[PDB]
């Protein structure tokens, strides 16, 4: 029963430009066991059309998943990824920074 | 192509 | 260069109701090409790269039959393991298996492997000779002795050395336009004022394949580790990868720093310098 907490990165597929369609990614990795809850958020609200990769794992047996959605960035809209996992006492939120 | 027969523990 | 074919299998027990969730994925190098999910409607092995779609119905039928056989083995194993570890029927547990083969740049057999984990730790693995097993604890030791007595490794060895390689070579040729193409990193640098006296330089590598890459910062031609940050290599979603590395520098001293990029796609490493 080892448990490992997820690492999280939130980023766009392409360099973000306001008004140009893009993909918002939430990459979760390093975690065990595999049950995990991931939502992408627009101004705090859960985005409905979110897909994810097929579950796979790394050399140390820890799991990774990509969650993604199409989006069109704008100057004022904020995006984030919210993750819950048995290793977390509460859900973790990471905000999208277009420079990271 | 997968292996045809994985044995049990 | 070298190449590999690897299959990954996860099975998670569901004590409240029903059978274990089973997910299998197959890769050539860093490219996923097939998947199976026991909860999906199709109940079939499914393509995940265009180049596998040219395989005919007998292929899909056979891979479906095999992957479903694998799901049953993992189900039985979850039972056996809960007994070996004296665990209750109440908790969920996980088995993970990976097997496959590497070839060299000549596309001939280099090495085979077959590893198994229980609850995220090593359980039993085939040794590099492909004739005996390594057990991590006394439960797996019982498995090792059973499998050695039964010669479980000999059909597996024949697969890893023969069949696996033949298929990997077939996939490489049928997938040639992508699988035999390297995508060199598309690189650039960004600059971010932190204060009046310090800045951050961030070196970007985008849209590369395969995933293996090295990004290093130097100051006046020596490797610098302090005041740096590197993110884990991450998928773009379109089959390529991304990474960046950053360094914090005194404002006005940016030109001392170089970012060095090494990748299979680059005949010589790239050096980036903020002199814009």
């Amino acid at each position: 029963m080892i448990q490992r907490t997820p690492k999280i990165q939130v980023y766009s597929r392409h360099p973000a430009e306001n008004g140009k369609s893009n993909f918002l990614n939430c990459y979760v990795s390093g975690f065990h066991p595999s049950d995990i809850e991931v939502d992408l958020l627009k101004n705090g609200e859960r985005i409905e059309k979110v897909e994810h990769s097929d579950l796979s794992f790394s050399k140390d047996w820890s799991f990774y998943l990509l969650y993604y959605t199409e989006f069109t960035p704008t100057e004022k809209d904020e995006y984030a990824c919210r993750v819950n996992h048995v290793t977390l006492s509460q859900p973790k939120i990471v905000k999208w920074d277009r420079d990271m | 192509s997968l292996f045809n027969t994985i044995a049990v523990l | 260069g070298s190449h590999s074919m690897r299959y990954f299998f996860t099975s998670v027990s569901r004590p409240g109701r029903g059978e274990p969730r089973f997910i299998a994925v197959g890769y050539v190098d860093d490219t996923q090409f097939v998947r199976f999910d026991s909860d999906a409607a199709s109940q079939r092995m499914e393509p995940r790269a265009p180049w596998i779609e040219q395989e005919g119905p007998e292929y899909w039928d056979g891979e479906t039959r095999k992957v479903k056989a694998h799901s049953q083995t993992h189900r039985v194993d979850l039972g056996t393991l809960r007994g070996y570890y004296n665990q209750s029927e109440a908790g969920s547990h996980t088995v993970q298996r990976m097997y496959g083969c590497d070839v060299g740049s000549d596309w001939r057999f280099l090495r085979g492997y077959h590893q198994y984990a229980y609850d995220g730790k090593d359980y039993i693995a085939l040794k590099e000779d492909l004739r005996s097993w390594t057990a991590a604890d006394m439960a797996a030791q019982t498995t090792k002795h059973k499998w050695e007595a039964a010669h479980v490794a000999e059909q597996l060895r024949a697969y890893l050395e023969g069949t696996c390689v033949e298929w990997l070579r077939r996939y490489l040729e049928n997938g040639k336009e992508t699988l035999q193409r390297t995508d060199a990193p598309k690189t650039h640098m960004t600059h971010h004022a932190v204060s009046d006296h310090e800045a951050t330089l961030r070196c970007w590598a985008l849209s590369f394949y395969p995933a293996e890459i090295t990004l290093t910062w130097q100051r006046d031609g020596e490797d610098q580790t302090q005041d740096t940050e590197l993110v884990e290599t991450r998928p773009a979603g379109d089959g390529t990868f991304q990474k960046w590395a950053a360094v914090v520098v005194p404002s006005g001293q940016e030109q001392r720093y170089t970012c060095h990029v090494q990748h299979e796609g680059l005949p010589k490493p790239l050096t980036l310098r903020w002199e814009p």
